[PDB]
């Protein structure tokens, strides 16, 4: 219940949503190596 | 769909709230400051 | 003035730099759908 | 013919804004704890 | 040493911790952009 | 073996986020020791 607490349980929670950040990019990652794939491996052969 | 990424676009999006509201969160308990 | 004053707003800064890079997640989200919906539409007919 | 088949530099160019605003904020609490 | 100290040294790590996210998603767009000008130049031309 | 090459940047993207892990690592800890 002290301030001091407090702060410590605020940088908690944000250090939490840059966590959930860090999981997005990450499969940021795979969505596009997944469009980079297809490409190559369905597209560029036409081509 | 050709390409299909809506499975890795949802989670995207479902951690993008997580985080959201953790930030929420946190401002929450600095307005009790 | 305080240092648990100057603590707080430090964190509430922070908290506003994580919700611009949500938002630029947001925005890279559309991007890739932008590139995807582009090939479906345009490409994806003539190959498959 | 035409530059840009796919034409993202609106989103892109949001994307970077966005991220200078989040390295403006990040500035503002580093000066803030340096004078701690 | 102090708590105030220790609470601080906790921001400054989040913060250099955004940075890095940061960083990662210029490096993102980089991605997408080399995505989007390789169908641009070397596959639209044949379909369209 | 990739037309598309965006393995150096996809590589470097990793190892900014594995850099940004470690700094949250580093606050909990410190919190911890709170």
């Amino acid at each position: 219940r002290s301030d001091i607490e407090k702060l410590k349980e605020a940088i908690r929670d944000t250090n939490k949503a840059v966590q959930s950040v860090q999981s997005s990019i990450g499969n940021l990652i795979v969505a596009i190596k997944s469009v980079q794939d297809y490409v190559n491996k369905e597209i560029v052969p036409s081509i | 769909d050709x390409i299909d990424i809506s499975i890795v676009l949802n989670k995207i999006k479902s951690q993008l709230e997580e985080s959201k509201e953790w930030i929420r969160r946190s401002n929450k308990i600095l307005d009790s400051i």
